[PDB]
């Protein structure tokens, strides 16, 4: 009723709003046929919402859909009469126990990330629930989601779980989210085929057995793990995105069978050469830094890359790069990278590292007016170009790679004095003016 | 991921807009805000904002920067007038939200250096 919503508002002080179909962040109420409450959200309405909304809550029995995220509550008891919900919003607070959540017999969707729960005894009764958002938590094992059938997007990510086995009585999930835990065995991921977005972050992971039977992924996330043989996905062309950041992987073939890919995070690997990278003509971010990598020739044939980063590597010639023309940042610091002339023809730059080489010569790198930063730290420069004055940039002569910034860093400068050129660059630009006059 | 548009060297009194847009990978954004960092010192905030409306100021930096955020395009916006020359930090992006299921309060940008 309008005069329980009234008595809420004056109760909170907050000025309840008619709004549409409920939001985690929505602070009304939403009505009916004949105006009545079924939809209410509270976001960050205090610490005391709970204790004191009870009675006008249970006043109406219409009510199907409760936000109190953000709300920071400790004890959940008085969320037990409440027998009507079917949604449920209760992130980011001091929740602890849930062991009130039992007799809510409809819920379909439940989201509790934020909270410090550490037993799901609880929600075993939940039979309809399709939403379970569960990361960032205490948890140690979860027996009894088994129970919980219809489950299509589950996000249990950020606790202590080692056991994974009761996964496997659900299947009919779409997202998984497992990261950031302790897992060493993948086996019960098997026997899921609907799922789209897998992501097994952070683990202990070095057998990717099982996921050869799953067909239907977008999105694999598998990073700071401990994985060498990337074999098991050759078969697999299907993932849009594949993130194989920090491991230990010497061969990369197998990733040559795939050509939808977008987005390769492929960093800090031992990792030898590319030419497997040379049939994934529709790559728009690439990230090889850190790797013991020679030649850059392969690479000559994805010109439709847009991010590029091949940062401490050792690749010293790079002239199989100038093909590529749609290139907006390009980190290869820290390598043995010599003259800079065959990057002139890439017009569209806007963002450079080419920092801890052994570069004297700046000059070629003059026609590239994109860019928006570059940075040459640790380079044994000689001289400085005219064209290092020509950029719409600003002068520093810290050790930090800033957007916007062009930076110097342990050079020996013989013609321009440090002093000067860490003045700025209309210092630069008068004491160039005056050795020419 | 979040990415940092501005910084450079401004005169005293000179005045700034740090932008900083989260992907579309991050996914309910809860806090979203602005950190420093000096040479020799720790991280402090600067400003935070809510998807709510409410905003967190340093006592420090009170009625001289200003929040904005925009929650269709995620986007928080620095505008830093009268810059006295303490702060010549490098300034960092704070947010929390979802990467492919997962929640940390804290995630955080490059870095962009103003220097006054």
């Amino acid at each position: 009723d309008l005069d329980v919503i009234r008595q809420i508002e004056q109760e909170l002080g907050m000025q309840l709003e008619p709004v549409d179909k409920l939001k985690w962040y929505s602070k009304g109420y939403k009505l009916d046929k004949d105006q009545r409450v079924t939809a209410i959200g509270l976001y960050d309405c205090g610490s005391d919402t709970l204790d004191r909304i009870i009675q006008p809550l249970e006043s109406l029995k219409s009510l199907s859909e409760l936000s109190l995220s953000s709300n920071q509550i400790t004890d959940i008891s008085p969320l037990a009469s409440l027998n009507s919900l079917s949604m449920l919003w209760l992130d980011r607070n001091q929740i602890t126990d849930i062991a009130p959540l039992a007799s809510l017999n409809s819920l379909s969707m439940l989201w509790l990330f934020g909270n410090k729960i550490s037993d799901i005894a609880p929600l075993e009764s939940l039979k309809s629930l399709t939403e379970l958002q569960l990361s960032s938590n205490q948890i140690t094992d979860i027996a009894p989601l088994a129970s919980l059938k219809s489950l299509t997007e589950l996000s249990l990510s950020g606790n202590n779980i080692s056991d994974i086995a009761p996964l496997e009585s659900l299947k009919s999930l779409t997202e998984l989210s497992l990261s950031s835990n302790q897992i060493t065995d993948i086996a019960p991921l098997a026997s899921l085929k609907s799922l789209t977005e897998l992501s097994l972050s952070s683990n202990q992971i070095s057998d990717i057995a099982p996921l050869e039977s799953l067909k239907s992924l977008t999105e694999l996330q598998l990073s700071r793990n401990q994985i060498s043989d990337i074999a098991p996905l050759e078969s697999l062309k299907s993932l849009t995105e594949l993130q194989l950041s920090s491991n230990q992987i010497t061969d990369i073939a197998p990733l040559a069978s795939l050509k939808s890919l977008t987005e390769l995070q492929l960093s800090r690997n031992q990792i030898s050469d590319i030419a497997p990278l040379e049939s994934l003509n529709s790559l728009s971010k690439l990230w090889l830094n850190g790797n013991q990598i020679t030649d850059i020739a392969p690479l000559a044939s994805l010109n439709s890359l847009t991010e590029l980063e091949l940062s401490s590597n050792q690749i010293t010639d790079i002239a199989p790069l100038a093909s590529l023309k749609s290139l907006s940042t390009l980190w290869l610091s820290s390598n043995q990278i010599s003259d800079i002339a065959p990057l002139a023809s890439l017009e569209s730059l806007s963002e450079l590292s080419l920092s801890s080489n052994q570069i004297s010569d700046i000059s070629p790198l003059a026609s590239l007016n994109s860019l928006t930063g570059f940075d040459v730290r640790r380079n044994p420069i000689k001289r400085l170009p005219e064209t290092i004055t020509g950029f719409d940039m600003e002068i520093l002569w810290n050790d930090f790679s800033s957007s916007g910034f062009i930076t110097f860093f342990d050079n020996p400068l013989e013609s321009p004095p440090p002093e000067i050129v860490k003045q700025g660059k209309e210092a630069v630009r008068q004491y160039f003016q005056s050795i020419e006059e | 991921q979040l990415q940092e548009s501005g910084g450079g060297l401004v005169q005293p009194g000179g005045s700034l807009r740090l932008s900083c847009a989260a992907s579309g990978k991050l996914l309910s954004i809860n806090v979203m805000g602005w950190y420093r960092q000096a040479p020799g010192k720790q991280r402090e905030l600067v400003a935070s904002i809510t998807t709510g409306g409410r905003i967190n100021y340093a006592d420090s930096v009170k009625g001289r920067f200003t929040i904005t955020r925009d929650n269709a395009k995620n986007t928080v916006y620095l505008q830093m007038d009268s810059l006295k020359p303490e702060d010549t930090a490098v300034y960092y992006c704070n947010a929390d939200g979802i990467i492919a299921g997962l929640y940390q309060n804290d995630h955080w940008g490059q870095g962009t250096q103003v220097t006054v």
